[PDB]
């Protein structure tokens, strides 16, 4: 038994999202068919079912904007959420159950995003006073950035924090690392920032004081 | 109907018992949930009691009326995710907040650090000051702006990492977003972090 959520990553405010799961190893028309979504911060929300017959469920909360539909000739089955506000942004699972048991077989879920934003590179701005030194990328979107430092040949006593969306609906986050107070004056720092989505990639020394 | 799950974060050390509670709002279909990072939720235990298939022997599951209790008795690092009680008895069906497992190590004091905004920012009409707590324990830290001492608020942002796993401690970015015009309106910039590890407030400052 497998389960697979596919759909847009990203969609804009007031439009309606489509997400379709195509299941494998069993059929629709035996059991119970479930989405669950599961919010930033880990707070997971049941949203509904379409059973074995055809037959509906709804969460109350989602009632008013939700419908769950199926084509058993493909053994697919379908959420759409009408009306989306920035906080319809999560991961979307959709999930088997059996009856007496619970949610046995889960998909692997899928990131959506409500962003009203169009596809922008990051800026990248060094942070500069163990000493700590950093960069600063922001003003992009979608997700994900990645970072590193000199190359990739240092990793230890990286942090990459979790991006923040930020009120304007473009993302931040801050990549810092911690380093010997003695090696400030005579060794050298890059962050290396790739933004695939927007094919962004830029290199920035980190220049100090010392 | 409401599922209470306490607590919301739950330290343990490994090879110690680990118990997590679930009060429902009303009076039997309560399963429990495990998430482990970078996967799917899995089903650890069906009709209040009974251990699902695959599940181990240290994971099981009890409880009175309204009152369910998840214990897992040995605790192992496979074990370290977020846990959810589950009604499915009546509708609508309800999962409890989720109780995060995370490790137990000795309380660490953040090594605190304050940022300017560069040169290169400030041109393009933003300013963005960068607070790093590092390598810290517990998670619970409270980080307060301090702008020629009035304390900031509605315009900072943190993010945390989550539990390392080699020392088992966190670190915290706090970014305070300014434009360049209520940048220049003032001089000093302080962030006053607050946390167990530190017998009282520690501040971090530089003049604009
Ligand atoms: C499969 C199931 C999934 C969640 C839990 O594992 C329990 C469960 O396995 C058995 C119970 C089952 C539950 C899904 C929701 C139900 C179908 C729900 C209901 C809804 C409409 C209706 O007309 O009659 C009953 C109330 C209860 O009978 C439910």
């Amino acid at each position: 038994v497998q389960l697979q959520e596919s759909g847009p990553s990203l969609v804009k405010p007031s439009q309606t999202l489509s997400l379709t799961c195509s299941v494998t190893g069993d059929s629709i028309t035996s059991g119970y068919w479930n989405w669950i979504r599961k919010f930033p911060g880990n707070k997971l929300e049941y949203m509904g079912y379409i059973s074995y017959s055809g037959t509906t469920y709804y969460n109350p909360s989602l009632k008013s904007r939700i419908s769950i539909t199926r084509d058993t000739s493909k053994n697919q089955y379908y959420l759409q959420l009408n009306s989306v506000t920035t906080e319809d942004t999560a991961t979307y699972y959709c999930a088997r159950a059996r009856y007496g048991y619970g949610f046995d077989y889960w998909g692997q879920g899928t990131t959506l995003t409500v962003s009203s934003a169009s596809t922008k590179g990051p800026s990248v701005f060094p942070l500069a006073p163990t000493a700590a030194l950093g960069c600063l990328v922001k003003d992009y979107f979608p997700e994900p950035v990645t970072v590193s430092w000199n190359s990739g040949a240092l990793t230890s006593g990286v942090h990459t924090f979790p991006a923040v969306l930020q009120s304007s609906g473009l993302y931040s986050l801050s990549s810092v690392v911690t380093v010997p107070s003695s090696s400030l004056g005579t060794k050298t720092y890059t962050c290396n920032v790739d933004h695939k989505p927007s094919n962004t990639k830029v290199d920035k020394r980190v220049e100090s004081k010392y | 109907v409401l599922m209470t799950q306490t607590p919301l974060s739950l330290p343990v050390s490994l090879g110690d018992q680990a118990s997590i509670s679930c009060r429902s709002s009303q009076s039997t279909y309560l399963e429990w949930y495990l998430q482990k990072p970078g996967q799917s939720p899995k089903l650890l235990i069906y009709k209040v009691s009974n251990r699902f298939s695959g599940v181990p022997d240290r994971f099981s599951g009890s409880g009175s009326g309204t009152d369910f209790t998840l214990k897992i008795s040995r605790v192992e690092a496979e074990d370290l995710g977020v846990y959810y009680c589950f009604q499915g008895s009546h509708v609508p069906l309800t999962f409890g907040a989720g109780t995060k497992l995370e490790l137990k190590r000795t309380v660490a004091a953040p090594s605190v650090f304050i940022f300017p905004p560069s040169d290169e920012q400030l041109k393009s009409g933003t300013a963005s000051v960068v607070c790093l707590l590092n390598n810290f324990y517990p998670r619970e830290a409270k980080v307060q702006w301090k702008v020629d001492n009035a304390l900031q608020s509605g315009n900072s942002q943190e993010s945390v990492t989550e539990q390392d796993s080699k020392d088992s401690t966190y670190s915290l970015s706090s970014t305070l977003t300014l434009s360049k015009a209520d940048y220049e309106k003032h001089k000093v910039y302080a962030c006053e972090v607050t946390h167990q590890g530190l017998s009282s407030p520690v501040t971090k400052s530089f003049n604009r």
